[PDB]
RNA sequence: AUACUUACCUUAAGAUAUCAGAGGAGAGUCCUACUGAUCAAACAUGCGCUUCCAAUAGUAGAAGGACGUUAAGCAUUUAUCAUUGAACUAUAAUUGUUCAUUGAAGUCAUUGAUGCAAACUCCUUGGUCACACACACAUACGGCGCGGAAGGCGUG
RNA sequence: UGGUAUGUUC
């Protein structure tokens, strides 16, 4: 807001039995994927169900000392592997998306036009004509130079140094979705 | 568990006492109405300089910008 | 100071015009003003910052006063800590040159304008 | 409106100063848009000591500045 | 650990319930102790059971709304 | 002074090599410790008990508020206008043009043309199904057309036909306007 | 909205600044990211306390309020902040 | 109630209705009755005078003023008679109305 | 219903202004600001019978030469304590409130 | 919503990560860095002079003046001024860049070298040397030099380089005199030098 | 410069001077290249209006300073506390006197700080302008030259 | 329906 006191007055009213379906059990557990992908290009919208922070305080001051709910839990398992379901998906689509581009017709048809003309002496030609079948695939794959992220699905690349790795490492679709998988690990390892 | 505005809407109709910032002026008396500025009106209230009395006033309206706190008796 | 201040002036009347401005304190600004805001936060170019001693002040109560001068330059003060702002001296340049200058300035404009409307194309 | 910008004293040990005199040095574990300190384990330098309790939270009005006083 | 904002402190703070001593403004203002019971956005802290002691013989004050303006310094006593 | 964290380069930092440190002097105002009003302020309750009764006999009487009169009589005559056209709405089953039939069959077409006739209105009602009666509304105080009437015909679904189709497209051209037709809503 | 004055201030951010408290205190340093509400953070802080001594801090940070003023270098004298008729290359959609 | 959530242009009406049954019950009473009512403020200067406008910031009109303060060095009253008066909600430390 | 738009009204008003600082300042009124920073000339001001701030503020202003003789003071909004009008003008004439007998017509 | 007045760029609703990361990116410390250059350059080459006021002058001062003698103008082409007020340009930049580092070399064998001079470990202002490094986040950055770093850390002791003699030092530098004033330099040296 | 990846973000609203009357639109609201009045801005324009604009028939002087010198000028005022040892005035956390061990910070400044006072030098500004080196005035001063700088009032 | 900044190839 533009004066602050309505800000603080927002906080006081957000902030001030407990199995209903308003609350959130992603976030009552932590950690909803609603939440950290707010802002960013891949969001999701806007969670449905609502947030509190008094919830997530006596969730704390439950699992603390107290008990511990396995229903949110699973829910929030079910959350997870379906939002892994949905990125592995994607990231299937990617690396089709890069083998389509690596098979591409053109650049096949080069490569077959380059290894059509490259068969002591002759075996020294063959080994300069693969050198230049290997420099020509070298320059074809340079044009993009687009690598697959194991993890988040994103595109990488091999030359780039690495600090802006570390840039990109460092941004909110990473560190939410790396907690995703560890959340994620975490429950697989709990179940099984 | 509590909060000030329904703290202070049942605080209406009660023998209050309002301390100031300047610890010479105390006033205690029964609470009218507070708006959401917390602005006191008070009735039959008594000044109070530095725990003595001076005499009575009555209906006097006390602005927010110079209290300290409100207690209950 | 036989200045004749403008009698019907505001703050965007009274631009580039080296104020004398009052705080709070009485530590008078001399410099000046270059922007201001709806607080009232006036940048200073040249300014000096003159007290008043605690000894001098007997002698200013009821004649040569020592006031002591610092010199900032090219501040920024606030519009908190301020009390009133008075026309001390007159700029250097006139109002027909200011306003050839904003002419040339306008017309500057209008070619740069035409430059990167040229550059886009 | 704006965050202020004390995330490089996240875990660092700085000094507040309280309107001539009262340097509450503490750990900073949290701040708003207030300018509101807490700190963990407080302590009042006097020019003598004086010990604050376990966590204190700190009114952004009486807040003048603060030091640094762990090296970032 | 992590962070803590200082209206999730004050809400921990009134959930734990430990003895509070509240500071003021300088040497007019007077060092309450008590119990918080509420607060709202701007900082009107209400307490219970409160002693005054000034600034270096207690008295009992009851329950006190006291208001944001004063309200400088929150530890537990 | 020397080396900076600066991401500019030396020649830009040549060009920022900033004023002197400033000369400190004592300072005059006294400082924030000491930086209050006044205490001691004594109670209203002295002038209350001598000066209340010095101030009454000067002034026994206080100056009128001609703004406040003002406003005063401005919602008095807002209140006497909303009387009167309360009296004039709150006061049809007795009124002897509305004594048609009943609102089934009974249709009204609003905002027609003041200078209008009820022959090319009964040809324009008459279309869509037979009219049995037609009554043009005016003003008692003059005899002008407000642009008001109401046409009962013989079945109710044949006028609920008409007003449909005089009031889907904008309104029926009447010759001058465009009146709509719509229910009697008695 | 903002406003020249605190566009001023957030312009010269890393630059050997000197500020004066409301108490009397006359910091000096290199403001590291001054911000919409004047709380500005300096680095290297010589300090001028009101009773008159002279210490040094290595990380302040001074909330807008109790702030007298800041000076500027000097080269800030000639800022298109500063310019009245600067027109407007064609604000996106 | 949030102050920027209640609506558009309307807030006047909620001002107004503040005014009439809230903590300006004596302010509204002594504008329409004209009894003198006394302001002490913030720097000693207890006015006696009579009310002719409200205002939200308390910025209150003020006709035949009778102000009182006390020097003290030694103890002395100094008053003064003003006709017309415009007093600022900030230096007003309280307002008391007579029967 | 804010009453600085009734200071609106009182341009060229030949008005004093005493200060939170102490000082009294007798002139006439040229413009204010809506958020009361008012602007005045053909200005006197004195600081009667002390406040040692307040005689270094009356005396720095150039122009003292312990009344003060200055031609323009505009004066911020929260230094203004109280301002006196003269008791010639019409106050039940200048206090209509047109834009308050607007936002009640409009209700 | 905001607008750079150095790039002429403008932006989204103003956030402040992208305000901040606006004042990061080179074009906009190229643009920043060029502008005040140009600025500097223009207030200190324009030549604001003083209007000039001539009076009627005295009598005898005619009389004495107009027969003391006259005194002979020189004056240049148009080539030869500007060559010459570009050579004065360069000079005085040349100046105004460069310092005086003989302390610097000449205190190299130092045994508290590496503590003060190396600018590093130096206690008040080695943070803001260690803290932005310009972390060239491009590849091409951290791969077109390919010398050595020499980077002297402060643990260096007296132990290593017991001799400054035997690790072979450099010759310091000559004064160095002016272009314009050398030909007047003693071409007859006093002792013998060899190479 | 094109092509692609990544990091952050994707917007508080309403309006453009006021009053009175007439007309139009289905008590309330909107519009009028509709009419009268006030106010604001811009451009011109005039008021025997208000203030200022530096010798040259000399080697000066007006305004603002020196973060300049004489000048370490002249007159005053301060330059840490506590425990103990050998004496001690003594209501103090031995305060006071001479010497020391130890303990926590410990502005530099005593050529320091405040007040007083004169002389010299140097910086930024101007109409350094047109005629003449002249006998006017109680209605106190022929403001009846070409301009410039600041302002007031009046008209289109 | 977009903006700012950065890294590769031509």
């Amino acid at each position: 807001m533009s004066t602050p006191a309505a800000e603080q007055r927002k906080l006081v009213e957000q902030l001030m039995g407990l199995h209903d379906p308003k609350i959130c059990k992603s976030y009552l557990v932590g950690e909803c994927p609603y939440d950290l992908f707010q802002g960013t290009k891949q969001s999701l919208g806007k969670c449905p169900q609502m947030h509190l922070t008094k919830h997530k305080i006596q969730y704390e001051r439950e699992v603390k000392q107290g008990k511990t709910f396995p229903e949110f839990e699973r829910e929030y398992l079910a959350i997870l592997s379906r939002f892994v379901n949905e990125c592995n998906g994607q990231i299937s689509v990617a690396l089709q998306n890069l083998k389509h581009t690596a098979e591409e017709r053109m650049k096949i048809q080069q490569v077959t036009e380059e290894l059509d003309v490259l068969d002591l002496i002759s075996k020294r030609k063959e080994v300069a004509k693969r050198v230049r079948n290997i420099t020509e695939n070298v320059g074809q794959s340079a044009q993009q130079k687009l690598q697959v992220c194991e993890v988040c699905g994103a595109y990488l690349s091999r030359l780039d140094t690495d600090r802006r790795l570390a840039d990109h490492f460092l941004g909110k679709i990473h560190l939410g979705y790396v907690k995703m998988r560890e959340d994620y690990d975490r429950l697989m390892k709990n179940n099984r | 568990p509590v909060n000030p505005k329904p703290f202070l809407k049942g605080l209406v109709n009660h023998r209050v006492g309002v301390k100031l910032k300047f610890n010479s002026t105390e006033y205690r008396g029964t609470l009218v109405s507070t708006d959401n500025y917390f602005n006191l009106q008070l009735n039959e209230a008594e000044e109070f300089v530095a725990g003595v009395s001076h005499g009575t006033l009555g209906e006097i309206f006390i602005r927010c910008n110079n209290v300290l706190y409100i207690r209950e008796l | 100071s036989k200045i004749q201040v403008a009698h019907s002036s505001r703050l965007a009347n009274l631009i580039d015009y080296k104020l004398r401005v009052l705080t709070q304190d009485g530590r008078v600004y001399i410099g000046q003003l270059m922007a201001f805001d709806k607080h009232m936060n006036l940048v200073l170019n040249e300014c000096i910052e003159e007290r008043v001693p605690k000894t001098q002040l007997d002698k200013l109560r009821p004649l040569n006063i020592k006031v002591e001068k610092r010199v900032l330059g090219l501040t920024i003060l606030r519009g908190e800590q301020i009390l009133s702002t008075v026309v001390e001296d007159k700029p250097l340049l006139s109002k027909k040159e200011r306003l050839v200058r904003d002419k040339k300035e306008k017309k500057q404009a209008q070619k740069q304008t035409k430059l990167r409307k040229e550059k886009e194309k | 409106v704006s965050t202020p910008e004390l995330k490089k004293y996240m875990d660092k040990k700085i000094l507040l100063n309280i309107n001539g005199s009262r340097k509450v040095a503490g750990i900073l574990r949290g701040y708003d848009i207030f300018l509101n300190v807490v700190l963990d384990d407080a302590m009042e330098i006097n020019g003598n000591n004086h010990q604050l309790g376990l966590q204190t939270v700190i009114r952004g009005n009486s807040i003048i500045s603060l030091e640094a006083l762990d090296a970032i | 650990k992590a962070m803590v904002p200082p209206i999730n402190c004050i809400f921990n703070f009134l959930q734990q319930q430990t003895p509070v001593t509240i500071w003021l403004f300088e040497q007019i203002g007077i060092r309450i102790k008590g119990k918080i019971v509420g607060f709202d956005e701007f900082m009107n802290v209400v307490i219970d059971e409160a002693v005054e002691i000034p600034v270096n013989k207690g008295t009992p004050l009851g329950k006190i709304l006291l208001k944001g303006d004063n309200i400088t310094l929150i530890t537990s006593a | 002074m020397n080396y900076n964290l600066s991401k500019y380069p030396d020649d830009v930092s040549r060009l920022f090599k900033p004023r002197p440190p400033l000369s400190y002097k004592r300072p005059t105002d006294y400082p924030y410790a000491k930086r209050q009003t006044n205490p001691n302020i004594t109670g209203v309750a002295n002038l209350l008990s001598t000066s209340l009764k010095h101030y009454m006999e000067e002034f026994p009487e206080g100056s009128p508020n001609n703004h406040l009169q003002r406003y005063e009589d401005i919602k008095l005559s807002k209140i006497k206008n909303a009387q009167l056209l309360d009296r004039r709405l709150q006061n049809p089953n007795v009124d002897p043009h509305i004594k048609d039939t009943d609102p089934y069959r009974t249709i009204f077409i609003g905002r027609l043309p003041y200078d209008l006739d009820e022959i090319e209105l009964q040809k324009y009602f008459v279309k869509f199904g037979e009219i049995e009666k037609i009554r043009i509304v005016k003003d008692k105080i003059t005899q002008k057309s407000k642009g008001y009437a109401f046409i009962v015909f013989k079945d109710p679904i044949s006028s609920k036909m008409a007003f449909k189709e005089i009031g889907v497209h904008r309104g029926i051209q009447i010759k001058d306007r465009i009146c709509i037709v719509d229910i009697e809503r008695g | 909205m903002n406003g020249i004055p605190v566009k001023l201030l957030n312009e010269a951010q890393g630059h050997i600044v000197s500020l004066e408290l409301t108490t009397g205190a006359t910091y000096r340093g290199k403001l590291v990211e001054s911000e919409d509400s004047m709380n500005v953070q300096l680095r290297d802080v010589i300090a001028t306390e009101p009773q008159g001594a002279v210490t040094h801090m290595d990380q302040i940070f001074v909330r807008g309020s109790q702030i007298k003023f800041i000076v500027v270098p000097d080269l800030l004298k000639n800022a298109p902040l500063f310019k009245k008729n600067s027109s407007r290359p064609m604000p996106p959609i | 109630r949030p102050k920027h959530e209640l609506s558009r242009a309307e807030l006047e009406e909620l001002e107004e209705f503040e005014f009439k049954h809230g903590p300006m019950s004596l302010i509204n009473d002594a504008m329409v009755t004209r009894t003198p009512v006394i302001i002490s403020l913030r720097n000693n200067h207890k006015i006696i005078a009579r009310v002719k406008a409200f205002d939200r910031h308390c910025n209150m009109v003020l006709e035949n003023v009778k102000e009182l303060w006390t020097e003290k060095k030694n103890v002395i009253n100094r008053e003064r008679f003003i006709s017309k008066l415009f007093l600022r909600g900030d230096s007003v430390i309280v307002v008391l109305k007579t029967p | 219903m804010k009453l600085v738009n009734f200071l609106k009204k009182l341009r060229n008003e030949q008005v004093t202004i005493e200060l939170k600082n102490g000082t009294t300042v007798w002139g006439t009124l040229q413009s204010v600001s809506p958020q009361m920073n008012a602007i005045l000339t053909d200005v006197k001001l004195t600081l009667p019978q002390s406040n040692g701030i307040a005689m270094a503020s009356l005396y720095l202003t150039g122009g003292q030469q312990n009344i003060a003789s200055l031609q323009y003071i505009n004066i911020r909004g929260n230094t203004i304590r109280q301002i006196i009008l003269p008791d010639s003008l019409n106050l039940d004439s200048l206090l209509v409130d047109q834009k308050q007998l607007n936002s009640l017509r409009r209700s | 919503r905001y607008y750079c007045e150095y790039c002429h760029s403008y932006l989204t609703h103003d956030t402040l990560s992208v305000r901040k990361s606006h004042l990061v990116g080179k074009n906009h410390l190229r643009i920043t860095a060029d502008y005040y250059r140009n600025k500097a350059r223009d207030i200190i080459n324009k030549h604001n002079h003083k209007r000039r006021h001539i009076g009627k002058r005295g009598r005898k001062e005619r009389e004495n003046s107009s027969q003391n003698e006259t005194l002979k103008v020189t004056c240049l082409s148009n080539k030869e001024k500007r060559h010459i007020m570009h050579v004065k340009k360069m000079n005085q930049k040349e100046l105004a860049q460069t310092s005086i580092d003989t302390l610097k070399l000449l205190y190299d064998g130092s045994p508290g070298y590496s503590k003060v001079f190396v600018d590093a470990n130096r206690f008040d202002i080695g943070d803001l040397v260690k803290a932005s490094k310009l972390p060239q986040r491009a590849n091409e950055k951290s791969a077109h030099h390919s010398f050595k770093q020499t980077s002297r850390s402060r643990d260096e002791t007296c132990e290593s380089n017991p001799f400054p003699r035997l690790n072979n030092p450099k010759k310091l530098e000559p004064p160095k005199i002016l272009s314009q004033w050398s030909n007047t330099i003693p071409k007859t040296s006093i002792f013998y030098s060899v190479d």
